[PDB]
């Protein structure tokens, strides 16, 4: 599961 | 009349803090879906149980501060939104601080941090905003001090919530004077 929506790696 | 010591959200994620343990506790993560950037830290190790996941903000020196504010902006998931997850999903996480003459790189040692609060969220994110992209933003603010070493470090502890942290903003009010 994700914790904030549309959230990518850096 | 303050004057900030540290700004996450305005650093672009090029700030770097440390994690521990380093690989699959907090992660920085962006969002370009806006108009600005947003760049956080985020967790979401909900249906395990046993986490004790750490992130420490770089050195910070102190300067003048005596009494300095922490702002911080986040969001946490309704921990109904995980199946079976009742015992081991949280929804709060912890804020400590440590202060310090030198700074010790990246030896993070967990021994040396004092415990601010249990950060809790006024709101949380239910699946079907979470899905729809509408997440409910917390802020909680708090203070310590007077600090009397050189500097000082923030970190967040992670115990099994679904918790990205968006904003760390720390601040201190400059001396009053008399006009
Ligand atoms: O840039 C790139 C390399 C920087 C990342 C180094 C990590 S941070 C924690 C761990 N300890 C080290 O001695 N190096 C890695």
């Amino acid at each position: 599961y994700s914790a904030y929506p549309d959230s990518v790696p850096m | 009349g303050e004057v900030v010591l540290l700004d996450f959200a305005a650093a672009g994620g090029e700030l770097g803090w440390l994690t521990h343990p380093y690989g699959k506790g907090w992660d920085l993560m962006q969002n370009i879906m806006n108009d600005m950037p947003i760049y956080m830290y985020s967790v979401c190790n909900v249906m395990s149980g046993d986490q004790d996941n750490w992130l420490r903000t770089n050195w910070v020196y102190r300067g003048e501060a005596e009494r300095i504010f922490i702002e911080l902006k986040f969001t946490v998931r309704d921990c109904n939104s995980f199946p079976g997850g009742a015992s081991s999903c949280k929804e709060t996480f912890n804020l400590y601080y440590a202060e310090s003459d030198l700074d010790y790189g990246t030896n993070f040692q967990k021994r040396l941090f004092t415990k601010i609060d249990t950060i809790a969220p006024d709101e949380i994110t239910v699946s079907s905003d979470f899905e729809a992209r509408h997440v409910k933003l917390n802020v909680e603010e708090r203070s310590v001090g007077p600090l009397t070493r050189k500097g000082f470090y923030l970190a967040f502890q992670d115990i099994g919530a679904c918790v990205a942290l968006l904003s760390v903003r720390v601040y201190y009010k400059k001396a009053h004077h008399h006009h």
